[PDB]
């Protein structure tokens, strides 16, 4: 139903973070990443595929990817962790 | 029937009817009986083809469904044995182009289906005659996961089963919509985007293809497997009856690229260019 | 609820709807409580200073002991879907402490209420479909 | 006595008089109204700010150069910060308005060009980007007071960020249909030897009965330059277009606490 | 079958109801209405909110305990940030308005307590200083929608500068005068036996026909403690007193942009 | 069809639909 195929993500703190999350349907009504993260787009053709380009990774953050599919809300998330010297 | 022509003759006067102003908003409106000198001409001919229960009163086509039929193995063959198509009239660009001529209609949809069918291969056997099932699944119905599962049953989805070989199945749908008319053309999202959302939707898609939810058509062979593979294709019509229609458009000119008002790159180039301006 | 399984049944449905709150507890326990329903297209309401300010009804507890609050046909749609559609979105609703509830001594001070779900005298639906609780 | 080209609006406390105007087109013949009771879609008590937001607002003024090539507005969405109007607007659910479009444009004589002011119903512009369709963004489709304008080149930005916006090409007016087949919208023109203001009376127009004006951008208004201006002494000489709207015979439902959308 | 204690008030889109209230006062015998034409101050057009600013707005509850020894609020101005009549206000020169006033306290049959509820005309309060005299800042003597406390102990400041606020003294109810004799003000007693809850409704009283909201507060909410607050359990318990004050018949005069106030 | 909706104004008086008992069974 929703799909987010970085889910383990290793990384240190501060860099850039690509999470690509898309939905099985063909109509993504209302989809979006939730964080409170920075994030542009990054560009990807395809109604259906897509990426957002985090950055300025801090903690340990887990942001749940939802998709508006004609069959009700679905949820998606990522794991990722910060490395420090 | 159309306007006569009365028979005028010159004038010299100051009442002058071939000078107007297209400032005011206003269109020409000067009749030939105005500026030259005209006989009497007696018009029989009407307007009764042009009206818009007569310009949709075809049986359009708004897709080509497939489905097979035969002994599915792995999980991509087992996809092939059913269909499920959200219902929408822009799959063409025919039907669509004859509706974006208004930004709001009102009509009651009637959709007949003419159904093919092949053998895929050659020396696998022979078939039976075969039963469609076709079902309107309404927004909120479960979509088939299988060919078989228990929302094929339709114990109140409108289902249809066409014996292979006999006329196509027609029905009538009625005025669905839940506004008091189809928003062809919808200038606005589906939700508001707040002031500091931690929900970042920022992949809200724009305009109508964000409201329409019509339903879904789902295809199965109610057969289960021959030994011969039976390839079907199903087109799906459609035909606008009781036409109401408002506020019109200027009609699609540069080809389509989606469901939306968007336009390619490659042909934003309709006109062909005269040789000069004094051409004939 | 016996509303939404008949809804689950049909597809778009228009009317208010009647929400009658029983309060269960001793009683001495008399309270004041806010009931509330914010139409969508907002922040969804948190405080009570942003919940007064839809259609509201302040309850006082006593010797009638059931509220009724309404919520009443606001839609830009004739008819809303029977899915989680957000172009058919219905509204938000909270429930605040007007005031508080006060027991004496000898008297509970966690207790309960029960609250019900109907429907008003304009309330019709459309479309007859399959369910989706049972396979 | 009177003539066709002196002509006072008043609405509320605002009023616009011109001594060189034309005729006045009430778009499709009706003029803006109250919802009657027999078409009413909500059941809570409406709103009906009577003179507080019935009145002309004046927009930012544009500059038509030489080279500009169109402006666009979303009209029941450039009012939105706009008095009493954005503040009837926001704390409501549903809405419908009437509008009174003036479009103000005045050169000497000897100056020449043409203005075709267009109201347009669901004015659905195309996206700006390849890589998806129907896309487009909140602020990009939004801009409210200043507007947008068109463009004479249609540049898809690969990048599907600065994608999500209008592709705003002149001839194609957005939507893909050609400009001059635009006049079976309710319009006027600007020439500048004969008028110097184009006024419109806009009922409101939607399939529902009322809608939600944060959502939902009803009418597009559309200034297309059709001859370009030339001043022959100054070639590259700028007059303003300022566009002075009116809301009509507004009407409110479903009160809550504020709406603010996002900025970015 | 009818009761005296139960009573439902409905203003626009907001709605009281109370199970254990007393009779309601209207203030002076008059009912609030809108200006008649015969006693019309300014000729502009006046501005009718008609249900957006006519409802029931809840303020911030006070918390009433055994040591507390008054509060107080100026009536037109403790709404300065209400919905559409804190922008009804300030975009406009002129105002006039009834008010519904419902006061909220509610408690035990084992509490004990009373509290005057006041709504006194032209309510001028005493400065905190000696050094000047009508010596009162804006802010100070303008909370809005916190209100102010009274005190049971007059310490003037030798400051002028922290001396700029009401010396709010609870037996002289700020302004000199016993605070036994302000019956003779539109006024109920919440008794913690008999009822919770005050409604007051109180008429436009001012020399004027039409007056700016402003600057002129007109009527003084004032909330005594006659008999402190006692339970015999806990001596130190706490009961809210929430204010819910309804503006009524509202007309507004002299359109402009907004008008925002000193904060400091 | 199904009920109309009638032009109503507020109220303020002793008659209180909006408090029911469904301890009643109503």
């Amino acid at each position: 139903q929703t799909s987010v195929s970085p889910s383990k993500v290793i990384l240190p703190r501060g860099g850039s973070v690509l999470v690509t999350c898309s939905t099985s349907c063909d109509q993504p009504k209302l989809l979006g990443i939730e964080t409170p993260l920075p994030k542009k787009e990054l560009l990807l053709p395809g109604n259906n595929r897509k990426v957002y380009e985090l950055s300025n990774v801090q903690e340990d953050s887990q942001p749940m990817c939802y998709s508006n599919c004609p069959d009700g809300q679905s949820t998606a998330k990522t794991f990722l962790t910060v490395y420090w010297t | 029937t159309a306007q006569s022509t009365p028979l005028t003759s010159g004038v010299n006067s100051q009442e002058v009817p071939a000078l107007t102003a297209v400032e005011t908003g206003a269109s020409g409106q000067a009749v030939p009986s105005d500026v030259i000198e005209t006989r009497h001409v007696v018009n029989y001919k009407t307007r009764s083809e042009s009206t818009l229960e007569s310009f949709f009163g075809r049986s359009a086509c708004v897709t080509i469904l497939e489905v097979e039929n035969f002994n599915a193995t792995t999980d991509a063959d087992r996809k092939k044995q059913f269909t499920t198509w959200a219902i929408t009239y822009t799959d063409t660009v025919q039907l669509r182009r004859k509706l974006e001529f208004f930004t709001y209609s009102r009509f009651d949809l009637e959709m007949t289906f003419v159904i093919t069918e092949r053998y895929y291969a050659s020396n696998t056997g022979h078939a039976r005659n075969q039963v469609y099932q076709l079902m309107y699944i309404p927004p909120g119905a479960p979509r088939p996961t299988a060919w078989d599962d228990y929302t094929w049953q339709s114990s109140s989805n409108p289902s249809v089963f066409y014996t292979y070989g006999s006329a196509p199945p027609r029905m009538s749908i009625p005025y669905v919509g839940i506004a008091n008319a189809y928003s062809h053309f919808y200038d606005g999202f589906a939700r508001v985007p707040l002031k500091d959302e931690t929900v970042d939707s920022g992949d809200t898609y724009y305009g109508l293809v964000t409201i329409n939810d019509f339903g879904t058509l789902a295809v199965r062979v109610v057969n289960e497997y021959n030994p011969a593979r039976i390839t079907s294709k199903i087109r799906v019509y459609m035909k606008p009856k009781h036409v109401r229609c408002w506020c019109p458009r200027p009609p699609r000119a540069v080809p389509y690229r989606g469901e939306g008002v968007d336009f390619k790159q490659d042909s934003i180039t309709p006109l062909t260019a005269v040789e000069n301006i004094n051409t004939f | 609820t016996m509303l939404g399984e008949i809804l689950n049944y049909y597809t778009h449905w228009t009317g208010s709807l009647r929400f009658t709150f029983l309060f269960c507890g001793s009683m001495m326990a008399t309270g004041k409580i806010l009931l509330s329903y914010s139409p969508p297209g907002a922040k969804p309401p948190t405080t009570r200073k942003d919940a007064m300010l839809g259609t509201h009804i302040i309850w006082d507890l006593g010797l009638q002991s059931s509220c009724t609050m309404l919520a009443p046909w606001i839609s830009n749609t004739v008819y809303r879907r029977c899915i989680k559609d957000d172009f058919t979105e219905g509204g938000y609703i909270t429930c605040f402490y007007q005031t508080r509830i006060v027991v004496p001594s000898g008297t509970p001070t966690s207790m309960f209420m029960l609250a019900f779900v109907s429907a008003c005298p304009d309330f019709s639906v459309r479309l007859l479909r399959d369910t989706n609780h049972i396979s | 006595g009177y003539s066709d080209r002196v002509r006072q609006i008043t609405l509320g406390n605002s009023t616009i008089t011109t001594q060189e105007a034309a005729n006045a087109v009430v778009a499709y013949g009706e003029w803006p109204s109250y919802l009657d009771d027999k078409e009413a879609n909500p059941i809570d008590a409406p709103t009906e700010p009577d003179v507080s937001s019935n009145r002309f607002y004046t927009l930012d003024s544009v500059q038509w150069k030489s080279t500009s090539r169109g402006w666009w507005w979303k009209l029941p969405d450039a009012l939105k910060d706009m008095g009493m109007f954005g503040q009837n607007m926001y704390y409501h659910y549903l809405g419908r308005s009437g509008y009174t479009v003036h479009v103000q444009c005045n050169a000497s004589k000897f100056h020449q060009g043409a203005l075709g002011v267009f109201a347009i119903p669901e004015y659905v512009m195309a996206c700006n980007t390849e890589a998806k369709t129907s896309y487009v963004s909140y602020v990009n489709a939004n801009p409210g007071e200043k507007g947008g304008v068109f463009d004479n080149a249609y540049n898809p930005s690969a990048e599907a960020s600065e994608g999500r916006k209008f592709a705003a090409l002149d001839y194609l007016l957005g939507c893909g249909v050609l400009a001059g087949n635009a006049f079976v919208y309710p319009h006027q023109i600007i020439n500048l030897r004969t008028n110097n203001s184009a006024t419109l009376v806009l009922p409101y127009v939607n399939s529902l009965a009322i809608d939600c004006m944060a959502k939902h951008n009803n009418w597009g208004l559309v200034i297309l330059p059709l001859c370009k201006l030339d001043y022959a002494p100054n070639s590259s000489t700028e007059i303003p277009i300022t566009v002075t709207i009116a809301p009509m015979f507004t009407e409110f439902n479903g009160l809550r606490n504020i709406t603010v959308p996002a900025t970015q």
